């Protein structure tokens, strides 16, 4: 009769602590569906007869509930039972698990530390939705257990096995543009709106001083 | 006859934005006996043919059981 899970006794009132445990199965379930597909009121007025051209009592104001009311109607109503939002240390914290990593990334990393020395703000990108923060936990994972290919991807220095000029362009067909003067073109557009904006602002100040000064000796 | 009376006082003494507002759950607004009288003075006339006949609603009657 060990301690783990003997069946033993009267057990009055676990049908709910049975099915809570039961349906967070799928709590966790669906987190790696999502994962999975992630990689891939105006004023309103009237024609009455007697009065026309009317303008109405209600619409005049406007609630800011009814709006509201119905996004409310269309959500999931669920019955809660204590054993739910059972909270533990694991609770209200940072950070999430990363997706264990594939050997078909690994070829678009360490040819990416063989030609760059380590460069996290352009791998970042690469990865679509990794973060920052994670591929340097990579960084310092692959010391411990590979330490001979960090060496590796250090000795190289030199154009390697000249596959890369697509894996060049394969960043750079991404909205194809040429960012070191298209940048400048449309700041340079930013700041021609914002000189309108003075001769907009200063006009409008110099009328100020016309008509105060006529009421000043009228 | 107090109407233009009272149209004639601001003819003698003439001295002088519409935006929306929001319902606050912590306001009320007129309702009940003094929200029908203000629809009561604002509907359609009608103007009715009286008349005097009254036997075709008499034999009406008479002919259905």
């Amino acid at each position: 009769c060990k301690p783990n899970f003997p069946i033993g006794q009267i057990s009055e009132n676990f049908e709910k602590s049975k099915m809570a445990k039961k349906a967070k199965l799928e709590k966790r379930r669906h987190l790696r569906e999502l994962r999975m597909r992630a990689r891939q009121t105006a004023i309103q007025l009237k024609l009455n007869p007697d009065g026309t051209m009317a303008i109405d009592e209600e619409t005049m104001v406007v609630d800011r509930h009814k709006n509201a009311s119905i996004e409310n109607e269309y959500k999931e109503k669920v019955d809660e039972n204590p054993f739910a939002n059972l909270y533990n240390y694991g609770s209200y914290g940072r950070g999430s698990y990363t997706d264990p990593w594939t050997v078909e990334e690994m070829i678009k990393f360490y040819k990416a530390l063989s030609m760059w020395g380590t460069d996290f703000n352009l791998i970042s990108q690469l990865y679509p939705y990794r973060s920052r923060k994670q591929v340097k936990a990579k960084f310092v994972n692959e010391e411990k257990k590979r330490p001979i290919l960090i060496e590796l991807a250090l000795r190289s220095k030199l154009p390697p096995n000249f596959d890369e000029y697509c894996c060049e362009i394969k960043k750079n067909i991404g909205t194809v543009a040429d960012f070191n003067e298209k940048l400048i073109e449309l700041q340079n557009e930013h700041k021609h709106h914002m000189k309108e904006i003075e001769e907009a602002k200063n006009t409008a100040k110099e009328e100020d001083q016309t008509a105060q000064r006529l009421n000043d000796a009228n | 006859a107090n109407v233009t009376r009272k149209q004639e006082d601001a003819r003698r003494n003439p001295n002088p934005m519409s935006v929306k507002s929001v319902n606050d759950p912590s306001q009320n607004r007129l309702t009940g006996s003094l929200l029908a009288h203000k629809v009561a003075d604002e509907e359609a006339n009608i103007e009715l043919t009286w008349a005097e006949g009254t036997f075709e609603q008499f034999k009406d009657t008479i002919v259905k059981e």
